């Protein structure tokens, strides 16, 4: 109930870094701005690392076995990841910045590009137990004048070459004995020399610069050694190269312009043979797939991914997140499909199985506030400061109708009856809570009577009447269907904000600015609980702040509320580094999560260092700007109001942290949370935790598997249950016969239904047994159907994950076998030729 | 409408009639929509055909990939629809 | 030819798509079918017909699914009774 | 525990793998048309014709898919070939089934009918066996349409029905299954 | 265009927009398979008409 | 020890070519061989210090009967790169039809718009495709191969242009894609 | 430098118009020759946070 952990960071595809793939062509890994996320291309199944970083992600290599990751952060936190044990090995502390990893293809040794130094360390063995001092040093190799910005093996082990921040670009030997067969200086380029490759033979090097200019490199005459042979020039006038990467089986250079366009070419020949374009941002991050058919390519100023086979002129992803600008969220009623807004006025159908984005859609000019689902999740609808409030399809992709106001007023929150009839929403500036009709675009009225802006509304799924939770103190229930009309007010002690209501329909949980959340009933309008709220939440002290972070008073409240859908959880998020899960009648906290963990955000830390304040000014603070080496980035224009503006250059800070959306899924016991760093989703579906339920001193897994070696199938299934480990449901699940189902169905106790239903929904999704498990589910339905309807609430989420099922994954199978049957009908029934 | 509101009763009142007279229904209904839906389905699945026949047979395909698929978004119905900016 | 123009026009409303099922059918089994396969010139017509078969096969097969109530009605009550 | 692979034969249980395989395989041709870029990127067209087969690293020339279809109705079985038909790309398979080399005697259409009876005989790996045909008709629906009638064809596509005839026992379960579980959830 | 975004970014943007509006738009009948990004998986199936 | 004979659909061609192409085979492979016009054959044999490959004499003449064939001295270089390279020089006859009308019918519709159909379907399918009066001499990859020999026995069978059209683009997209 | 009576003219500056009163910039709307002349840093600091306590007294300075 109460063991989450964090499982998925959906969106935020790529932010900063070196993105890569596995030794295979499957696993495709990207730096997001805290953590290594793990995409799998063949497998649609994606996964984020639960470990964090203290900055953001300077690059990342993997072992070419697929089993060590090392991840260095900008500042050299190096930190070891066994990557199939997804656990943390070791936190190495690099003193300098480091800019490339890069493991040999054997896999033994590995060499690190930080500062001018060239450092070769010897990989642990993963085997070997956590030891305390895993990393030995080969050798360091110090011969450069400026910062090694490259570093590419050879395709034997043996020949390390780095290319730096000075023109030149060395190969090292990594064997001592080797020394006097590889140790010339190649140089001569007019500007930053950012990639130097072997070819296929060990033979040629080309070097890659930023001025355009490809060297080959290649040993012979005018004893000899290593002239120019010849020179390849891109001839991009105002595009400067980015960064280069050069498989060399098919000899293939994939660079990348910082005006948006990225060319592929043949080594030998120098032949442009693709060129395309992104848009306007600087092509950041390229590597490419072991086998030379897969590149991904990656910008960061829009934050966008973009894996495209080189052969056919054709993409496989192409995906763009969006940092710091989600500022809502809507489930699904699938537990699958989780939709966003954004700051650019984006409306992204994310999915969860797979993190990328399904659709996008971007009809709002201006940026998209809160985003709602209504009747089974095929029409949704979106509020934005446009003026609009804008209906959607998930079926066609399109808008049914655009309401709008009489004089085109902000939004900021939107709501709709479970019915698709009305859509009503509310404002800071106009604050009467408009309501429109589904069908006809016009609006029917305005229910005012508040005093300062509606902040949230929502509709009861059941009673079908809208609470409205404003600046005025006052909570506001709208009985606004059959000649009723009414309106009652519920004042609280504070400025109430961001309500939320049962799947009951019975209560009203809202979030005072005081810091306290109160919890209501709709009918019987007394106050039935109160949570205090302010101590367990983490301010964070910003580094342009003057105060301590105990009277911080910036964000020691909550500006997110949503209940269970059993009803008997609260998860409350704001503008705090702090995620909090608060169970109902039990008034206590469970535990409490935390966002994230940088200091490139602003409120990550209540403790900020001494070393950073000078005698006068932070000294993060400083506007370090001008030390860059380039033109674009020391463009400074910003704003001086820029809070929460349209982009990130326009800041001149650092984003602020803050969740400001969370939704529980309504199938799979798991919340996902709109924050800073992207949306994060917090899941318990791993479900190692030995819960027990009555268990005595003779149950136990050994009289498990010998209840099924006797048959007592409903005496081996319950006990089962009684220890409720996966594994041993498992175990005596797939085991009895489809005769003994529904006896064994039939008698199954009141008291493990929600387990068993929350069991199959669960183990069905990714299972091949479609016969097996549906006949399973339509043996408990219909022996045991009364009490899921006697006790809706208890089974909601586990019910609407099997009709999930059902729908997902089972349906077309069925229409496959219809269509099937009916073209095969057609076919040899109908005429012949001629 | 009226089994699925007044089912609490329907089902907790025994009769072997009602029994017969619910098993003679639900097959009897099945059946029937099942002979209006073999019909539907044939004639989604037959004219489908009947589509993509004339696509290979009269329609002169073209090799050029993005010009072919430039000139069937343009040979694509289009329709006008009155929109808010 | 004429028949399947007017019955595109049966097949455009919700209550008349019975007729316009079977009358299509009926071209394509109880007709000379064969001759039927000859004849070109028609088939710009009958592939403007077609999606509205689909939204009459969805939801006579949510009829179908709606038809099971009383599966679970028959089972519920024996297994009570 | 390791899931069982199949719990008895009467099941009809999926396929080991991604669940959107089958997904690929009914819609190849709108997923890379819509993956395609905009515009037609620029090429330098002096390129080498076989720079892909430029690498830097009847009987006989029959692929080893056709081959194992020979073969397997040499033996009567096509369990050797049902396992390469599941395991290869979604790309390769509709260039296997699309390119079959039976138009004048038709029969690598019999043999792969009569390959995919067998498989729907096994009972494992339905959802994509069912996509197989689905992609059979898409391809060489013509190609039977044509040659209806014949004893021959219509020998395999009976005895395919034959086979299929008890394969709406799920579609009852189904549409069972969630009308129930619309009912008690929206009661 | 871009003085009204150099106004909005100035302003938090929090922002009191046009008045109306009433435009045209057409919609090719494409497969609505090929209306979103690129991706291994989709939701849709039937035409965007 | 091999023996390739020029025919005359390329005498000429392989005289102006005498020592453009022998001179590129003798430094890579140094094959034995003389331009025997006599006989109007050329034998070509391993000679005493350069046997180091058993398979230089059967690609040196695999390189040869591309010449004699009419393939190019691109393809020539091609054959000499040919570590995954097949030719098959599939005539007319094996998907037999008539010799007259509708053998001069095919070879319309095997050219299509003055060769541009011969053009589309080795340049969409990756193939070179020697289509003559009767013989045709394709040179590429197993699918590649593949491809064009099913594609040469669908329009000699019967098919529309809108089907093969649709069939030479689908096929370029299947081979194109490995994953 | 727009004709006068142009229609694209006659919807444009009002709607810039009524941007900068919702602003705080300027603060008259019948004139059309203040959005040259009293468009100022001065009118555009004084809605500023500190000066805007100043107009609201709540600050001493």
């Amino acid at each position: 109930k109460s063991d989450f952990k964090f499982s998925n960071l959906l969106g935020t595809v790529y932010r900063q870094g070196n993105i890569t793939f596995s030794d295979d062509g499957k696993q495709l890994l990207s730096p997001v701005g805290n953590r290594v996320s793990v995409f799998d291309l063949i497998n649609n199944k994606s996964f984020t690392f639960e470990y964090e970083h203290r900055k953001n992600i300077a690059a990342i290599d993997l072992n070419k076995q697929g089993t060590l990751l090392i991840s260095i952060d900008e500042d050299g936190r190096a930190i070891l990841v066994n990557f199939k044990a997804r656990n943390v090995l070791h936190h190495f502390n690099f003193k300098e910045k480091c800019s490339a990893v890069k493991f040999s293809p054997d896999g033994r040794l590995f060499a690190l590009a930080s500062g001018r130094f060239l450092q070769i360390w010897k990989t642990p063995d993963v085997n070997k137990d956590r030891q305390f001092a895993p990393f030995v040093r080969h050798r360091v190799h110090a011969g450069h004048f400026q910062d090694i910005t490259s570093l590419t093996w050879s395709q034997d082990s043996r020949f390390i070459l780095t290319t730096s921040k000075d023109l030149s670009a060395k190969i090292w030997s990594v064997d001592s004995e080797e020394k006097n067969l590889a140790a010339t200086t190649f140089n001569g380029h007019r500007d930053y020399v950012m990639g130097a490759f072997f070819s296929h033979d060990q033979e040629k090097i080309y070097t890659v610069s930023k001025d355009g200019a490809v060297f080959v490199w290649e040993f012979t005459k005018r004893k000899y050694s290593w002239r120019i042979t010849k020179k390849h020039f891109f001839y991009a006038n105002q595009a400067k190269v980015k960064c280069v990467t050069f498989h060399p089986a098919t000899r293939l250079l994939a660079v990348g312009f910082t005006s948006g366009e990225f060319r592929l070419y043949d080594l030998p020949d120098f032949t442009l043979i693709q060129q395309l374009s992104m848009g306007q941002n600087p092509v950041n991050t390229v590597s490419v797939n072991q086998t030379g058919e897969w590149l991904a390519f990656g910008s960061s100023k829009l934050g966008q991914l973009l894996v495209y086979e080189w052969q056919s002129e054709s993409y496989i992803l192409k995906q763009q997140g969006h940092f710091d600008s989600t500022n809502s969220l809507a489930y699904s009623p699938d537990g699958s499909r989780v939709v966003t807004a954004s700051e650019d006025g984006k409306i992204k159908v994310w999915d969860i199985t797979s993190g990328f984005c399904l659709a996008t859609f971007e009809e709002h000019t201006s940026s998209v506030t809160a985003v709602q689902f209504a009747k089974r999740g095929q029409v949704m609808f979106s509020s934005s400061l446009d003026g609009t409030v804008r209906a959607w399809d998930l079926i066609r992709y399109r808008n049914f109708r655009t309401f709008t106001g009489t004089e085109r007023i902000q939004f900021n929150c939107l709501a709709v009856d479970p019915s698709g009839e009305v859509v009503c929403a509310g404002s800071l500036d106009n604050f009467d809570i408009h309501v429109w009709s589904v069908q006809t675009g016009q609006l029917l009225d305005a229910l005012s009577g508040h005093e300062g802006p509606v902040s949230c509304l929502s509709f009861s799924q059941e009673n079908s009447v809208l609470a409205s939770a404003s600046w005025d103190k006052t909570i506001r229930i709208w009985s606004i269907f059959g000649r009723s009309q009414q309106v009652e007010p519920i004042e609280v002690y504070s400025d109430v904000l961001a309500l939320s209501m049962r799947p009951d329909g019975k209560e009203v949980a809202v979030s005072t600015l005081k810091g306290q959340i109160s919890i209501f009933n709709i009918e019987d309008a007394k106050q039935v609980g109160n949570i205090d709220c302010r101590k367990d939440i983490i301010s964070g002290r910003f580094n342009q702040d003057r105060f301590t972070a105990k009277n911080s008073e910036r964000s020691k409240f909550f500006t997110t509320i949503h209940y269970s859908f059993d009803g008997m959880a609260i998860v409350a998020g704001g503008n705090n580094n702090s995620i909090c899960l608060y169970d109902v009648p039990n008034e206590v906290l469970l535990k409490r999560f935390i966002v994230s963990r940088n200091m490139a955000l602003n409120g990550t830390l209540e403790f900020l260092n001494s070393k950073k304040m000078t005698e006068a000014g932070s000294l993060d603070l400083i506007d370090d700007a001008g030390e860059n080496s380039d033109l674009e980035d020391r463009i400074d224009n910003s704003l001086p109001g820029s809070q929460r503006g349209g982009d990130l250059s326009t800041r001149k800070m650092r984003p602020e942290v803050r969740v400001t959306s969370v939704q529980f899924s309504p199938t799979a016991n798991a919340f996902a949370a709109a924050s800073t760093e992207g949306l994060l989703i917090y899941s318990t579906n791993d479900t190692i935790l030995f819960d027990p339920f009555d268990l005595d001193v003779d149950v136990t897994p050994h009289s498990t598997v010998e209840a099924l070696r006797e048959k007592q199938f409903l005496n081996a299934l319950v006990m089962a249950f009684r220890l409720n480990e996966e594994y041993l449901i498992n175990k005596v699940y797939e085991a009895i016969p489809i005769k003994e189902i529904p006896l064994v169905a039939s008698n199954i106790p009141a008291i493990y239904l929600p387990r068993i239903l929350k069991f199959i929904g669960d183990f069905a999704i990714e299972s091949q047994h479609i016969e097996f498990n549906l006949i399973w589910i339509k043996a408990l339905l219909s022996a045991s159907g009364g009490y899921i309807n006697e006790h809706k609430y208890l089974f909601s989420t586990a019910m609407r994950s099997i009709q999930r099922f059902i729908v997902r994954v089972a349906k077309e199978v069925v229409n496959t076998t219809t269509d099937n049957k009916y073209t095969y009908r057609f076919l040899v029934s109908t005429d012949g030729s001629m | 409408f009226i089994i699925k509101f007044n089912h609490k009763e329907l089902v907790s009142q025994k009769n072997e009639e009602l029994k017969l007279q619910i098993n003679r229904v639900k097959t009897e209904l099945r059946s029937a929509l099942k002979s209006t839906e073999d019909d539907l389905g044939f004639n989604v699945q037959g004219l489908k055909f009947v589509k993509q026949q004339w696509n290979l047979r009269h329609n002169y395909e073209f090799v050029d990939e993005y010009d072919q698929q430039e000139k069937e978004s343009n040979s694509a119905r289009k329709r006008v629809f009155g929109t808010v900016i | 030819i004429l028949l399947m123009k007017r019955c595109r026009d049966w097949n455009t409303n919700a209550k008349t798509h019975t007729i316009a099922q079977r009358t299509i059918r009926c071209i394509l089994m109880h007709h000379n079918i064969a001759k039927l396969s000859e004849i070109p010139g028609m088939v710009k017509i009958v592939d403007a017909i077609i999606p509205y078969t689909q939204r009459h096969f969805t939801r006579v097969d949510n009829l179908v699914e709606q038809s099971y109530i009383l599966d679970y009605a028959l089972v519920e009550m024996d297994k009570l009774f | 525990y390791t899931s069982l692979e199949q719990i008895d034969k009467e099941l009809l249980t999926l396929s080991i793998g991604p669940r959107s395989k089958m997904n690929t395989l009914l819609h190849l041709d709108v997923i890379r048309k819509r993956s395609k870029p905009k515009e037609a990127p620029k090429k330098s067209e002096k390129l080498p014709f076989f720079l892909q087969l430029s690498g830097e690293k009847r009987l006989g020339f029959e692929s080893h898919f056709t081959k194992q279809l020979r073969e397997g109705s040499q033996s009567k079985d096509y369990s050797s070939l049902l396992a390469t038909l599941i395991n290869f790309s979604p790309a390769a398979v509709d260039l296997e089934i699309r390119s079959l080399n039976s138009f004048e005697p038709f029969d690598e259409i019999v043999w792969f009918i009569d390959a995919l009876t067998q498989g729907l005989k096994s009972n494992k790996n339905f959802e994509l066996y069912e996509t197989f045909m689905s992609l059979l008709f898409k391809a060489h629906g013509d190609v039977i349409h044509a040659n209806n009638k014949n004893q021959d064809i219509a020998s395999a596509l009976q005895n395919w029905e034959d086979v299929h005839k008890k394969e709406d026992r799920l579609d009852d379960l189904v549409k069972f299954c969630m009308g129930v579980a619309a009912f008690v959830t929206t009661a | 265009a871009n003085l009204v975004y150099k106004l909005d970014v100035l302003s938090s943007v929090h922002f009191v927009p046009k008045p109306a509006s009433t435009s045209l738009e057409i919609r090719v009948e494409t497969p609505t398979i090929s209306m979103e990004d690129a991706q291994p998986l989709y939701m849709s199936n039937a035409s965007s008409l | 020890s091999r023996k390739i004979m020029v025919p005359p659909h390329r005498m000429t061609p392989l005289r102006n070519s005498w020592t453009k192409i022998y001179p590129p085979l003798v430094e890579h492979l140094k094959l034995q061989v003389r331009m025997n016009l006599k006989t109007k054959s050329v034998e070509l044999r391993t000679n005493p210090k350069f046997t180091t490959d058993p398979g230089a004499l059967q690609k040196g003449a695999d390189f040869i009967k591309a010449f004699t064939l009419g393939f190019d001295l691109d393809d020539s270089i091609a054959l000499l790169r040919l570590d995954d390279l097949y030719i098959e020089t599939f005539e007319v006859k094996d998907v037999k039809t008539l010799t007259g009308d509708h053998l001069s019918r095919a070879i319309g519709r095997i050219a299509g718009k003055d060769g541009k159909t011969k053009f589309a379907i080795e340049n969409a399918t990756r193939t070179r495709i020697v289509l003559a009066d009767s013989k045709i001499h394709i040179l590429g990859g197993f699918t590649h191969i593949r491809m064009a020999r099913e594609s040469v026995v669908s329009l000699i069978l019967g098919s529309p242009p809108g089907k093969v059209y649709g069939n030479l683009r689908t096929v370029a997209s299947r081979l194109k894609e490995r994953y | 430098l727009l004709p006068p009576t142009d229609p694209f003219r006659r919807k444009h500056e009002q709607l810039l118009l009524d941007k900068l009163y919702a602003m705080g910039v300027l603060t008259t709307k019948s004139k059309i020759s203040d959005l040259e002349n009293k468009v100022t840093v001065s009118a555009i600091c004084r809605r500023r946070l500190p000066v805007i306590m100043h107009r609201l007294k709540m600050a001493e300075t």
